[PDB]
RNA sequence: AGGACCGAACCGACUAAUGUUGAAAAAUUAGCGGAUGACUUGUGGCUGGGGGUGAAAGGCCAAUCAAACCGGGAGAUAGCU
RNA sequence: CACAGGUGGUCAGGUAGAGAAUACCAAGGCGCUUGAGAGAACUCGGGUGAAGGAACUAGGCAAAAUGGUGCCGUAACUUC
RNA sequence: AAUUCCUUGUCGGGUAAGUUCCGACCUGCACGAAUGGCGUAAUGAUGGCCAGGCUGUCUCCACCCGAGACUCAGUGAAAUU
RNA sequence: GAUGUCGGCUCAUCACAUCCUGGGGCUGAAGUAGGUCCCAAGGGUAUGGCUGUUCGCCAUUUAAAGUGGUACGCGAGCUGGGUUUAGAACGUCGUGAGACAGUUCGGUCCCUAUCUGCCGUGGGCGCUGGAGAACUGAGGGGGGCUGCUCCUAGUACGAGAGGACCGGAGUGGACGCAUCACUGGUGUUCGGGUUGUCAUGCCAAUGGCACUGCCCGGUAGCUAAAUGCGGAAGAGAUAAGUGCUGAAAGCAUCUAAGCACGAAACUUGCCCCGAGAUGAGUUCUCCCUGACCCUUUAAGGGUCCUGAAGGAACGUUGAAGACGACGACGUUGAUAGGCCGGGUGUGUAAGCGCAGCGAUGCGUUGAGCUAACCGGUACUAAUGAACCGUGAGGCUUAACCUU
């Protein structure tokens, strides 16, 4: 599970 | 020009009295019988068909020796064909030696190139290797990226991969020819030729010139 | 193969002499210096041989001028005038490769008094 | 990694065309024993090309 | 590649393929025939049949070279009391292959590898 | 075979103990300077009161690498040690007066000339 | 003499690789730290949820913690899907 | 889970070793419940390497290397 | 500067070449004296930098030994749809 | 009810607004070297220091180190240094919890590929009697780089300095293909040395284990750093461009009619695949020359006899190979193993004697052993057969051979 703030 | 067909005896050394030392590739080409002629108004192109050797006659089916009876000639080891030019003509059942490349200076040496089965990228396509450590995972000799996301979608033809190499038909050009033996029917030509001892070979005078 | 071996075969030195890793060697080298030919001796100690027929080589190593040469000679090129062996030695060993890391006393070859 | 969608009856019987086995193409009949056998292979007595290879 | 090489490595080391030649030798001297797989026995004649040729002049230095690769006495008094006199005129062969089906518990094939003159 | 970051002795009095090749020229991409190639050097140890110091730029020729060299009849020449002779940046011309060691013939060119008449041995 | 030194058991978990539907819901392998002390460990006992305990990370309190778990109020409420 | 994990005490042979380390063994107990072939790419765990030797890389990560006994000798800085 | 935005400040050292590092300058955007200032031997699986040794980290990969991958027999999953 | 970031790595592909190489027009173009513009995309189009950086600066190269598109190409391919979770600290803001495209130290990157695509390799059927070979080449792919030196010639040019075009020769860099003759690497299947320990009763001699115990060398094979070869000439049609003749337009005019030249682009030339080229082609050989029976009487079905050329299967196997495939061979035989001889590699075996108190040395002895190699040899294993594949091959028209 990757993220993008 | 017409070439004739060998066989790969192996690799050797010549010296010269200069002190050269000269590598030279020994090649059998014993007498190469015609066995058949085409010709245009026949077969639509100028051609001879030649076989060289022998090769046991328990093992030759009836319509391979069928067509060597035509032509009164031995069953070889195989058929090849040879263009001919405008001036060239031959005859069903002649012999042509080693001495054709009496007065030819530079040859064509063709040959299936040693197999080597299944190969990577990097043997096959000489591709640079990943990272061994700095964290790889996995991926020390993969090939990597085939592609540019979504534009293209997929992958185009003729990519380099993974696959059979070797064991495939291979010309080289412009080997000399050190020296020609007609007593004992040998061509020695500088350098090495492809395939492994003993097999076919078929040297033809350099259409490079 | 024996196509390849007789082939080989008429090109063989015959005046080749007998010799072992260890022997102190003396070779006479034809040297070319524009038209004119010359003969200059490679002297030093055999520390290895390869035994191929016509392929046979000799490596001779010797210290020049505070430098150590190793020298792969062609036993049967015709570069190579002749062979003379100076000195006898014993060694334990057909390869002699570790003496690339010794000099002066600690490569002293002893004699071989058969 | 995964399907997107479930292969049909169809596809699996494609796949499955080269499945098939291969009987053998015939058994040897001893030249003595006159029982049949694997080719190159002893009976089930022992007997190989007329010869009591195996005692038992 | 396997370009001109020879050998098998049954899906063992050096030093178990060595050992298990070695048992196996010295189990088809003891007993004249023996049953295994097929694979197996090719390699078995590479390791046999020289011990027998070893076995053909009688010496102590040979004794020992013998003892050595068999490390079993029993074998070596037999290779050289026995088996070499009886094949001092056959060069070479000295064993002989015969297929034998397939071993049930894992359908690997088998063979029976014996010497040749086992008749008597 | 010298790439970058290889370190040779020097087979001549011009003062330098030792330097390092940071470019192997003549061509693009190329990596390897054999005997007789010339190669931007610069000078890691050097002698005091020397012609020249430590930190110097220069290019000089190779005449010695533990690699050897090839003859046309097989034969291999080798040496203990990876040896050049420094020489002038601009004319290409030996700074010392004297060479040590062999010296090897590739070097049989008009522009080599001074190395080997200095050579103490071919 | 030593919260002294090197180093096994023992207690830890700094790095890398593997594994990541794993042999394993936290491990393996090669190294690594402490190893007479503020050490480590067996058995039993005490502290209970806005509370305990915490050489203090919001850490831990039965694989669950910025307020445990179980039952009940309860079909909480949901202008949202 | 017939799970490469965890689980407190007692017994403590031989040779080498300072040693309960380590190597090979005794008493004793085991070969770990799928095998048989082949010897492709590629992955994993390792061995070796011409010439160069950190040019790799965010970074000497990882590897390589050092490694034991006596004896000689051992700088700056020191709270001695 | 664990603090400096402008900024890779400027000068010096190291390197053939150093936004990092070391020394120095002070123009401290926005240090500072027990939410301590400045030093400090020893210690640190602590951060940064340099050198020797060392090497397949790399130029540039080659070969080899094993466990998988591949084929045969037996048993026989999974995410997804 | 999720489309994972910057940079690096690997692998790329296209555009031409061209960085180099190629062809031209002007030039305030003497030459050399440039400036500018036009045509040209075939090939080629740096390594390092600092920084997470792209970029940039610097060092040193290069014929040149092009500009862009491709999810600012590419994380179900790798990395995780920078940003952008939770820890902690500095400066700064806030009374405070906390906050800061401010800065610092630390900080889990999963997925066994169904489909498309791509790289390889097979099976089936088709190609209209069957079978074994050799081909034609529609089409497709690969390859297309370039420096320096010498000669021409110190000539043309220039006051000098300086220094050619156009044509030749030689030798390099990079890249690509092939191969092991050479130089080397590897060589846990070949020798030898040696440490610890255990064992074969013991001595001697050997074997097991300790990373192949640690080491020294090494056959074949594979292989690069090793050594051979390759890029092209030539031809056709052209781009920019330069022209001949020539009117419209009495002149002029490369163009309207008609001709000539012109580049690494284009079509060929060189190399490889290639008749599933369903438009399924051509050529040369080889094999099959019987009885009947039924009605739904037709490219019909069925029984008996027959089983060809050839193929497959099985076996021994290969410098062929994942498996298939492909090549060799199966007794009328050298396919594999063994055996014999030789060559290699290791380096003077064991036993015995002789010297020495002994370790050890010496003689027998370049001895012994020796894998994949070379030349031979039926000693072993490749069986007598079975199995598949048939029995003269549609219709129509045309031209011949005819009655
Ligand atoms: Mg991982
Ligand atoms: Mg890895
Ligand atoms: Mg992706
Ligand atoms: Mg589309
Ligand atoms: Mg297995
Ligand atoms: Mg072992
Ligand atoms: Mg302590
Ligand atoms: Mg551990
Ligand atoms: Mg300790
Ligand atoms: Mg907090
Ligand atoms: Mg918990
Ligand atoms: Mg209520
Ligand atoms: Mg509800
Ligand atoms: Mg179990
Ligand atoms: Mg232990
Ligand atoms: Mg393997
Ligand atoms: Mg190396
Ligand atoms: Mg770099
Ligand atoms: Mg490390
Ligand atoms: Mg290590
Ligand atoms: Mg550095
Ligand atoms: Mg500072
Ligand atoms: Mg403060
Ligand atoms: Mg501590
Ligand atoms: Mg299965
Ligand atoms: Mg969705
Ligand atoms: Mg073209
Ligand atoms: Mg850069
Ligand atoms: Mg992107
Ligand atoms: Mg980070
Ligand atoms: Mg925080
Ligand atoms: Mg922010
Ligand atoms: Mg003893």
């Amino acid at each position: 599970m990757f993220k993008a703030f | 020009m017409i070439g004739l067909v060998g066989k790969k005896v192996g690799m050797t050394r010549i010296f010269t009295e200069d002190g050269v030392s000269i590598p030279v590739t020994v090649i059998e080409v014993e007498a190469n019988r015609v066995t058949q002629v085409k010709d245009l108004a026949n077969d639509g192109y100028r051609a001879i068909q030649v076989t060289t050797g022998a090769k046991k006659a328990n093992r030759v089916t009836k319509p391979e020796a069928g067509h060597f009876a035509k032509a009164g000639v031995e069953a070889g080891r195989g058929l090849w064909e040879f263009r001919l030019a405008e001036g060239e003509e031959f005859t069903v059942g002649q012999s042509i030696s080693v001495e054709l490349f009496a007065d030819v200076k530079k040859v064509d040496v063709t040959g299936t190139s040693k197999g080597k089965g299944f190969a990577g990228t990097v043997k096959r396509w000489n591709f640079r290797t990943q990272d061994a450590t700095h964290g790889n995972s996995l991926s020390h000799r993969v090939p990597g990226s085939i592609g540019q996301n979504q534009t293209p979608g997929k992958v185009f033809k003729g990519k380099k991969m993974a696959g059979q190499m070797g064991n495939e038909r291979v010309t080289v050009q412009s080997l000399d020819v050190v020296r020609v033996d007609a007593e004992r029917n040998l061509l020695l030509v500088k350098g090495a030729v492809p395939g492994a001892t003993g097999s076919d070979l078929i040297v033809k005078p350099a259409v490079k010139a | 193969s024996n196509i390849i071996k007789q082939l080989e075969q008429e090109q063989m030195k015959q005046d080749v002499p007998s010799f072992r890793p260890g022997d102190t060697v003396e070779v006479k080298v034809w040297v070319v210096e524009g038209s004119k030919k010359r003969l200059q001796a490679f002297e030093g100690v055999v520390i290895a041989i390869r035994n191929r027929g016509l392929h046979s080589a000799f490596t001779v190593r010797k210290i020049s001028n505070g430098e150590g040469v190793e020298r792969v000679f062609q036993t049967h090129s015709p570069v190579v005038d002749s062979i003379s062996v100076k000195r006898r030695g014993a060694v334990r060993k057909a390869k002699l490769y570790y003496l690339r890391e010794r000099t002066g006393k600690a490569a002293r070859i002893k004699e071989r008094l058969n | 990694a995964v399907q997107q969608n479930k292969p049909t009856r169809s596809k699996r019987g494609m796949r499955r065309s080269h499945d098939a086995l291969t009987a053998v193409t015939s058994l040897s009949v001893d030249k003595t024993s006159g029982e049949k056998h694997l080719r190159h292979h002893i009976t089930a007595d022992g007997y190989y090309r007329g010869r009591k290879v195996i005692a038992k | 590649m396997r370009h001109r090489k020879s050998g098998r490595q049954l899906n063992r080391n050096s030093s178990h393929r060595q050992a298990m030649f070695r048992n196996m030798a010295g189990s088809l001297v003891r007993h004249e025939i023996i049953k295994t797989t097929l694979p197996k026995a090719k390699e078995l004649r590479r390791v046999v049949e020289p011990l027998i040729t070893l076995a053909k002049t009688d010496s102590v230095a040979n004794r020992r070279l013998a003892f050595a690769r068999t490390r079993d006495n029993e074998i070596v008094a037999k290779l050289f009391n026995e088996l070499g006199p009886r094949f001092a005129s056959r060069a070479g062969g000295y064993t002989r292959i015969l297929k034998c089906g397939f071993r049930a518990g894992d359908n690997a094939p088998m063979a029976y590898i014996e010497l040749v003159d086992r008749s008597e | 075979m010298i790439q970058e970051q290889t370190m040779l002795n020097v087979a001549d009095n011009s003062g330098a103990r030792r330097v390092m090749c940071i470019k192997v020229l003549g061509g693009s991409h190329r990596r390897y300077a054999g005997v007789g190639d010339i190669i931007k050097i610069t000078i890691k140890e050097a002698i005091p009161r020397g012609k020249v110091k430590k930190g110097d730029v220069l290019k000089a020729v190779v005449v010695r690498t533990k690699k050897g060299v090839r003859r046309p009849d097989g034969s291999v020449i080798r040496f203990d040690g990876n040896a050049c002779v420094l020489l002038n940046n601009n004319s290409e011309q030996p700074i010392g007066t004297r060479i040590f060691g062999p010296v090897t013939r590739e070097l049989r060119s008009e522009k080599f000339m001074k190395i080997i008449s200095l050579a103490p041995e071919v």
